[PDB]
């Protein structure tokens, strides 16, 4: 009816306490800081025996294992110390757009098109990867697929929804439905809480895994989201955008802290990770190359150039002596 | 004179050669995926490569006139090399006619059964017929000095009677000769010919006909073939069909005389061949392009 | 060293094994999109073949192999999935001839989106026109110039599946590296295979030419 | 229509999270990344030196 | 999940015999197996080994050209060729599946047995027989290896096996230091290069046997002599 008018009334006050609250800028507080220095990366493994583009990886907690999904129909867990695999997980639908490996070892996450997450179990009496159950109910496809714990998930779809699932009873048991686009990423927090996801609405939502329901939005591109990734401590995620930008926001405030932007850069982004400490702010974009930012300085800082297509999928171990890029050239860097 | 222009021709036999090969042994075989036609290219590269590699010891024997330098594993070993490796790019240019030949005319067949395993396993067929080819290279090749030191074919393992030994030697010489000239130059001219004549019938027939490209690129390969290595094989038979009278009077001495500019230009085509299989991809030429 | 680490290797090679052989059978079939606008008859055209979320059909002629993926249920934006089928080999595209109750320019539009895309450069598109029945029997009590009130010719069956062939066709802006099958199915007809059929091997020989350099 | 209703009762509580002064979270942020930039590895080399993948 | 082998019984010396294990219930082809013996009150010995595959095989000294072994994969089958039986061999032969990967648990399962009556290397010696206990309070048992078996990858190569009275033994702790599946939470395992120390917490009436000492890091696989706790 006329609920608009309320809505936009609430919008404008909502917009009236942020600007209440700007009272200070990372830009004028990071005068004086020395900047990072110019690092210098290098391929150490390259982890070849894929036969088509690479979407997706993920670190295992033990910052040894990672597992990385393909159009092949194979979800690969490699061994980034000797390069040699371990399991070879043949899936029931070629198209795979995510992949995910619980905090235990013990399970991992994979879902596509078939807008299925399928849950495989790697420890068994038999020595064969075995599906435990498959999650529907959703209309769309999967983008992005997180644990919260060997009991947990969380999923995000191009329904303009995200869900928390419950691998035990196969149920949804809270969908999150405040957005507006096709969600693209997902990105827990270290104390399993409260997640974010930014999607195609150029908006970035984060949430509120027990009241199930968002507790603060943010609008501050020109364009769709591609990538979110938390900030270590807990209190801030970046994210990226097809409009060759990335962000930095911080929750406790509610506003935005620094952009990444140069102007030799046209292209996407096409995933967002950070280093341990927070100082550096890793960016795999889509001109074939993967960038290093530092995080409060703004400037760049390096670059990671060493493959022959798209840089898909990247991420950063937990003990913080990797980083693994993954790119639709059928390879998987590793660099240090 | 202008007996220097075999000697000139080999110079840039060797540099354009294996600059070029060179890039091909890289750009296709280590900086891109491994698929049917690259490694078909490869091997081309590779044998191609060799050639050009062994063929500056044979340029200086050639400037010097025919007395070897060299040491005796030397001349066994750089002889026998250049013979394999120039049957083996033959027959290779053969394999690749073939594997065209077959991908344009039977296209289902063509995805049904060829994969890079099975590239891999058939591909040593020709190499070993070069290989069981060049075997009387080891026994009748060796080194010779005159009291007064080419390296040619001696015979003392049979040699015995002076008397009888000729009657072998010309044995030997003729059935190397007559068995080069019908495997090194008859099958695989017609494998080529028939091959290529094929598909340019089929892709004349049924439309694919944008540019003049296709029916440029197969003119060109049926040509730098024929027109390169014809004059070798010419000679050469009237060569061996002439031993008898040769070896004894000498009749005709032109013969023995156009050997060398000939060669040249039989060997040369190992320097034009990649740039003639593999420089025309567009994909090709975009990877090395871009790597440097 | 190793100490079993030696066993760790065998495994990964002979994974590695299954790998090249599982990817050497799954690159022997050929794989096509099924696009579609509205009601048109791609339910039809998969219910010539012979033996929620996207629906795959695998199906053999002539000693080849077939996959077609069908999507549509997929309600969503095109721009984020439409770059997973880059490799496709051909994109057997379907539209009503008796579309003019939509409220087919969504359809001509439609074409324009996938035809003229970035990723599809050179790709092939068969095109299946359908309902010719239903077209015969409209246009006799009708006008064309409801679709395209600037057409200029007679109201007859076969001059207007030409210009709707045209209208369709022109719409292609790279008209260099890709090709644009058509045919004039019906619910009947029992060729539509083999045209199918035709138009693969035809893209077949194109590639295999185009990776040999000779095109 | 119904969704309306989610839409304004979010927007209500999204109205009422306790927002803190942008000075105290900078700072605080600052802090946390200086206290760490002695412990990680991307940046001092010191803890790369058994560089297992190496 | 469940193995089971046959083709014991008599034999006559110099003769020959063939030995089946029978794999239902397991990914049997990404498995390799192997083979151990039990002399009557004696302790363990290696005898061969195949890997997935069959790619490759060893065997042990002592019974070094006159065994042959092979597989069956598509009727998950394991066999062993009994060829020119000597004395030395009378023994109740098992049947051990162990994989290897990152993180696996090699000899995982053991089978049941069968009885076969005919009527340089690492030194691991447990240098006891048997110690007294009564169940509720800790113990504590003893192992020495020649070499120190901490490869320089990383991990050390130990594992310790518990053997029922008639029964076929499990396995305890591999590594040194990691618990197996469907053991309870009160074993552990520690130690040091060469010296190697197994504790039991808090004894339990199942827990009565023999105790079983093994390296992996030199292929042939020498065990314990042997260590009782009879109650
Ligand atoms: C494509 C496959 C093959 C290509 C590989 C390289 C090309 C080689 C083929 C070209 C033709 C053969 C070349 C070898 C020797 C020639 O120079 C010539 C022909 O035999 N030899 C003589 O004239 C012999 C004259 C030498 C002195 C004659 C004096 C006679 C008594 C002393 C004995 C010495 C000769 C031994 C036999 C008479």
């Amino acid at each position: 009816d006329q609920l608009r008018q309320e809505a936009e009334q609430l919008k404008n006050q909502i917009r009236d306490a942020r600007k209440a609250c700007a009272d200070a800028t990372l830009s004028q507080i990071t005068n004086n800081i020395d900047p990072v220095g110019r690092i210098q990366m290098r391929t150490r493994r390259t982890l070849r025996g894929h036969l088509a583009k690479i979407y997706a990886m993920h670190w295992g907690t033990d910052s040894r294992l990672l597992v990385s999904a393909s159009q092949d129909g194979k979800l690969i867990i490699w061994d980034s110390y000797t390069t040699n695999k371990v399991h070879a997980i043949p899936l029931r639908s070629s198209w795979v757009m995510t992949c995910a490996y619980a905090p235990s070892g013990n399970y991992v996450a994979c879902g596509g098109l078939d807008n299925i997450c399928s849950i495989y179990n790697l420890k068994t009496r038999e020595g064969n990867v075995r599906v435990s159950r498959e999650l529907a109910g959703h209309t769309g496809y999967l983008s992005c697929c997180r644990f919260l714990d060997d009991n947990q998930i969380v999923t995000s779809s191009g329904d303009t929804t995200c869900a928390l699932w419950d691998i035990e009873t196969g149920q949804q048991t809270t969908t999150f439905t405040g957005h507006t686009g096709d969600v693209m990423s997902l990105s827990l927090a270290p104390d399993t809480r409260l997640f974010v996801s930014g999607a195609c609405d150029a908006s970035a939502k984060l949430w509120d895994v027990r009241e199930g329901m968002c507790r603060q939005t943010f609008t501050g591109h020109e364009s769709d989201i591609n990538a979110i990734c938390f900030f270590p401590n807990g209190n801030a995620f970046a994210t990226g955008s097809d409009d060759a930008t990335c962000r930095l926001f911080d929750l406790r405030a509610d506003q935005e802290l620094m952009t990444y932007s140069h102007d030799n850069i046209i292209c996407g982004i096409t995933s967002v990770s950070f280093s341990k400490s927070g100082r550096l702010l890793l960016a795999g974009y889509d001109d074939f190359n993967c960038n290093v930012w530092d995080a409060l300085k703004a400037d760049r800082a390096g670059v990671l150039a060493g493959h022959d297509n798209r840089v898909s999928c990247l991420g950063v171990t937990d003990d913080g002596m990797a980083v693994a890029t993954g790119s639709w050239d059928s390879f998987l860097k590793i660099w240090n | 004179v202008l007996r220097i222009l075999p000697l000139v021709v080999l110079g840039v036999t060797f540099v354009l050669g294996v600059l070029g090969n060179g890039l091909v042994i890289w750009v296709a075989g280590f900086r891109m995926t491994r698929t049917v036609t690259t490694i078909c290219y490869l091997n081309l590269a590779l044998a191609d490569f060799s050639f050009t590699a062994t063929l500056p010891f044979l340029i200086v024997s050639m400037a010097m006139g025919e007395k070897w330098p060299f040491g005796w594993f030397l001349c066994k070993l750089i002889h026998i090399v250049v013979d394999i490796n120039l049957f083996g790019s033959v027959f290779l240019i053969g394999f690749i006619a073939l594997d065209r030949c077959i991908c344009v005319l039977h296209p289902v067949w063509a995805q049904n059964h060829r994969t890079v395993s099975l590239a891999m396993k058939v591909i040593v067929g020709p190499w070993i017929l070069a290989l069981v080819l060049t075997l009387p290279v080891f026994l009748f090749l060796t080194t010779v000095t005159i009291p007064n030191t080419y390296c040619t074919f001696n015979f003392a393992s049979w040699g015995g009677t002076p008397e009888e030994r000729l009657k072998v030697a010309i044995t030997m010489l003729t059935a190397r000769g007559i068995i080069r000239f019908v495997i090194g130059f008859s099958l695989p001219m017609s494998i080529v010919a028939i091959c290529y004549g094929l598909i340019a019938a089929k892709i004349h027939k049924k439309g694919m006909i944008k540019s003049s490209r296709p029916l440029r690129v197969l003119t060109a390969v049926v040509a730098s073939f024929f027109i390169c290595w014809f004059p070798f094989q010419l000679v050469a038979l009237l060569g061996t069909v002439w031993l008898k009278e040769m070896l004894f009077y000498g009749k005709y001495k032109i013969i023995d005389i156009l050997v060398n500019p000939t060669s040249s230009l039989a060997f040369f085509n190992s320097c034009l061949n990649p740039m003639l299989y593999v420089f025309v991809g567009q994909d090709f030429r975009e990877r090395l392009i871009h790597s440097l | 060293l190793s100490a079993e680490d030696k066993a760790a290797v065998e495994r990964s090679k002979m994974i590695d094994r299954n790998l090249r052989e599982d990817g050497e059978k799954a690159a022997r079939e050929v794989k096509l999109l099924l696009l579609g606008a509205g009601e048109s008859g791609k339910s039809t055209i998969v219910k010539q073949m012979k033996i929620t979320g996207i629906v795959e059909t695998h199906f053999t002629f002539k000693d080849l192999h077939f996959k077609m993926f069908d999507v549509g249920g997929q309600r969503s934006e095109r721009k984020k999935w439409i770059h997973c089928f880059e490799g496709v080999t051909a994109i057997i595209f379907c539209v009503a001839l008796s579309d003019y109750d939509l409220v087919m320019h969504e359809s001509m539009k439609l074409f324009d989106s996938i035809c003229n895309n970035k990723w599809f450069t050179d790709t092939s598109i068969i095109l299946f026109l359908n309902k010719k029945d239903l077209f015969e029997e409209k246009i006799k009590k009708s006008p064309l110039t409801i679709c395209y009130p600037e057409y200029a010719g007679s109201n007859t069956y076969e001059e207007a599946a030409a210009y709707i062939q045209c209208q369709f066709e022109d719409l292609n802006k790279r008209k260099d590296t890709k090709e644009i099958y058509t045919h004039f199915t019906c619910a009947t007809d029992t060729k539509n295979v083999q045209f199918v059929f035709d138009a693969v091997t035809d893209v077949i020989i194109k590639n295999n030419l185009k990776d040999c350099g000779l095109f | 229509i119904a969704q309306a209703r989610k839409l304004v009762e979010q927007l209500k509580m999204e109205a009422n999270i306790d927002r803190i002064k942008v000075s105290k979270a900078a700072a605080d942020l600052m802090a946390y990344c200086e206290a760490h930039a002695k412990e990680d590895p991307l940046l001092t080399p010191v803890p790369a030196s058994e560089n297992p993948f190496r | 999940v469940q193995l089971v082998e046959s083709g014991g019984g008599l034999v006559q010396p110099g003769g020959s015999r063939k030995l089946s294990c029978s794999a239902s219930g397991f990914a049997f082809s990404s498995f390799g197996m192997h083979w151990v013996r039990q002399a009557p009150e004696k302790g363990l010995e290696w005898v061969a080994y195949i890997s997935s595959g069959s790619g490759t095989i060893y065997y042990a000294d002592t019974v070094k050209g006159r065994f042959t072994i092979s597989r069956d994969d598509p009727k998950n089958t394991l066999f062993l060729q009994m060829t020119s039986l000597r004395s030395e061999d009378t023994a109740m032969y098992y049947c051990v599946r162990s994989i290897y990967y990152y993180g696996s648990s090699p000899f995982d399962f053991w089978g049941q047995g069968t009885t076969l009556t005919v009527s340089a290397d690492i030194v691991m010696t447990q240098a006891t027989s048997s110690v007294p206990v009564t169940p509720g309070e800790s113990v504590s048992i003893s192992c020495r290896s020649s070499k120190s078996l901490l490869h320089s990858n990383g991990n050390t190569y130990l594992y310790w096996f518990l053997q029922r009275p008639g029964q076929s033994p499990q396995l305890l702790i591999y590594r040194m230091s990691n618990l197996a599946s469907g053991v309870p939470d009160r074993f552990s395992g520690s130690g040091s290069g060469t010296a190697f120390t197994l504790t039991i917490s808090r004894l339990e009436a199942e827990d009565v046997g023999v105790y079983y000492c093994m390296q992996h890091l030199e292929y042939p696989l020498t065990f314990g002599a042997g260590t009782k706790l009879e109650l």
